[PDB]
């Protein structure tokens, strides 16, 4: 049979059958109970609406994320999204079909055996596997080195590997990601006099950030033209009318990615992140690891981020090295093609954990042989 | 490897833009000169209802002024 | 009587009313037209782009 | 305030039986300018407005810009003294508090109901003050049904006849178990 | 009588003529919204697409 490569991820929950091109099903992974009292009686009103239904009825939910940073805070929520995703979605019930996991490197080992445990007895799959989700956005491109930077909406790790050989000494996990960028926006918009508050607005200021901000190539010189003329105000209409219109918070929010000094993070920015975590690695293979630099997931779809990295190691960089950055037009889904890619092998066929070896050693058994 | 990079990416990159284009054509065609056209046709036959409406107007106003 | 002052006072305003409506209906649909002429004369502007994008 | 403005004339109701023929010339002559300013400026110039109505003894009166004036009280409380603002900025007040997000389809679902919004004008009246209120962007749409009166009634016979609602009544038991504050209680 | 008949059917003529005119403006509305949004929408991805233009 078919296998189903599913994609936690946190914000957006792609899934879909092994060996196509695209998700079937892509949509906010939310689950919102309704907060006020509601007096039409018989109206079917249920007590959770979950993925994509909770983003048309926003106006009377308090949407929550059942993911944080990609660990799972909340997991009767994550269930229930899992529920619907195999159920409503898809339509094609787990106990027929393997399944293929996503997770993010270093993280808490509870999560894992729980996702494990949760996925053999509750949809009592067949077998299923978790995979970091670095090495399929390196499937994905169709490389076999390089040193991917996968900045999703929960966390950005930046995981190198050559020849097929990881690197575990040098992987680089940051928590800045796409959420705190959505804060930060609706935290510097207050400044012309728009005020987003609700847990529901929080999309309203994501859409503004997805449809606007751009990163700047040099960050002075935006800077102090923003401040003298007017040819970067963009205007935006709400979901009611009331347009409004961002002036220097169009590059000052994605900003954030290479000083993470504005949210009061200590850490660097992903542009040295990068450089750091390839100068952990060897004398020999940097090079190469210079000369693939991969890009992935959502938050790197920014309108000219891949000049501004590319700009930024080579200033950081031995001048004799080619710095290239790849920036697939498919970043989003990336590490989603490439779980599909590695689920249709014919060598990965038998590194499945199959069930009667989950009975036989408890949950425990992701961190052995079967990774 | 790498191989199979050029018998995906290169297909799309003329059959994709070429059909995309074929498709804007098409559109354009089918869609906009037909709906100026037909908007002038109901334009046209709103002006002879409002014709019709003022004849029919005065002649009952002109019998029923008592 | 009282039946019928009420019937043709009614009556006018009904006129009154619907010929403010026919007005009103015209109006809109003429400006309907307006804006749907001027989004297809965009239409025909991407249209000259498509056949120069017909380059390829 | 009709009978309060209807001495202006020389015409004067007092007595509590009255009341209820100013409620009648009220309900048979009175309309709701769709431009006040306008309308009282034509009723000051012409006399095409003044209808006559026959009082319950004969002596028939004629009511001159009285007409419109009397229900634009709605839309400007301040004739009757009241501070508050009218039927027109009220609504758009109670959608503002609500939800960023449902003012669109509050604002297309506008509803109207109950007696006195049986004024002959008053649904393009209220539509064109919310639609210069509201943003340019919004559809603003007034619902005005033809058995206004009777809406609520209708309303509640629709729900006392639902199967689903079969279970809410306060049945008497429960009241003898725990007095009258019952209908503040789950059973609302 | 021969009145009150007269004028009773000219007003339900009139009015069920006043119902039929405010659903048909209620949908050329509709519709005349949805091409205003389309309209937005197309000179806002048109500007994007400049904006697109500027980066390279
Ligand atoms: N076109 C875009 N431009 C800018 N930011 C985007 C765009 N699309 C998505 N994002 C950001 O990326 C996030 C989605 O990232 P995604 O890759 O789905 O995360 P995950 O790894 O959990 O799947 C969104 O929250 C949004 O903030
Ligand atoms: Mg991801």
């Amino acid at each position: 049979t078919t296998a189903l490569v599913c994609d936690n991820g946190s914000g957006l929950v792609k899934a879909g059958f092994a060996g196509d091109d695209a998700p079937r099903a892509v949509f906010p992974s939310i689950v919102g109970r309704p907060r006020h009292q509601g007096v039409m009686v018989g109206m079917g009103q249920k007590d959770s609406y979950v993925g994509d239904e909770a983003q048309s009825k926003r106006g009377i939910l308090t949407l929550k994320y059942p993911i944080e940073h990609g660990i799972i805070t909340n997991w009767d929520d994550m269930e229930k999204i899992w529920h619907h995703t195999f159920y409503n979605e898809l339509r094609v019930a787990p106990e027929e079909h393997p399944t293929l996991l996503t997770e993010a490197p270093l993280n808490p080992k509870a999560n894992r055996e729980k996702m494990t445990q949760i996925m053999f007895e509750t949809f009592n799959v067949p077998a299923m596997y978790v995979a970091i989700q670095a090495v399929l956005s390196l499937y994905a491109s169709g490389r076999t080195t390089g040193i991917v930077l996968d900045s999703g909406d929960g966390v950005t790790h930046n995981v190198p590997i050559y020849e097929g050989y990881a690197l575990p000494h040098a992987i680089m996990r940051l928590d800045l990601a796409g959420r705190d960028l959505t804060d930060y926006l609706m935290k510097i918009l207050t400044e012309r006099g728009y005020s987003f508050v609700t847990t529901a607005e929080r999309e309203i200021v994501r859409d503004i950030k997805e449809k606007l901000c751009y990163v700047a190539l040099d960050f002075e010189n935006e800077m102090a033209t923003a401040a003298s003329s007017s040819s970067l105000e963009k205007s935006y209409e709400l979901p009611d009318g009331q347009v409004i219109t961002i002036g220097n918070e169009r590059f000052r929010c994605p900003e954030t990615l290479f000083q993470p000094s504005f949210i009061g993070m200590e850490s660097a920015g992903i542009h040295e992140t990068t450089y750091n975590s390839i100068m952990k690695c060897d004398i020999d293979i940097r090079k190469d690891l210079y000369a693939n630099n991969v890009l992935s997931g959502g938050t790197t779809m920014y309108p000219g981020i891949a000049d501004r990295m590319q700009k930024e190691i080579t200033a950081l960089a031995p001048s004799t090295m080619k710095i290239k950055i790849i920036a697939p037009p498919e970043r989003k889904y990336s590490v989603w093609i490439g779980g599909s890619i590695l689920a249709s092998l014919s060598t990965f066929q038998q590194m499945w954990i199959s069930k009667q070896e989950y009975d036989e050693a408890g949950p425990s058994i992701v961190h052995r042989k079967c990774f | 490897d790498f191989d199979d990079i050029h018998r995906k990416r290169m297909e799309k990159d003329l059959n994709e833009l070429q059909a995309l284009i074929e498709a804007h054509f098409e559109n354009r065609k089918k869609e906009e000169e037909e709906l100026v056209s037909l908007k002038d046709r109901i334009e046209r036959r709103r002006a002879e209802r409002a014709e019709q409406q003022r004849i029919r107007n005065e002649r009952e106003k002109e019998r029923q002024n008592r | 009587s009282d039946k019928l002052k009420e019937a043709e006072t009614r009556a006018e305003f009904a006129e009154r009313s619907v010929t403010k409506l026919e007005k009103s209906i015209d109006d809109l649909e003429d400006e309907l037209y307006a804006q749907k002429l001027k989004y297809k004369a965009i239409s025909e502007e991407l249209d000259h782009a498509l056949n120069d994008m017909t380059s390829i």
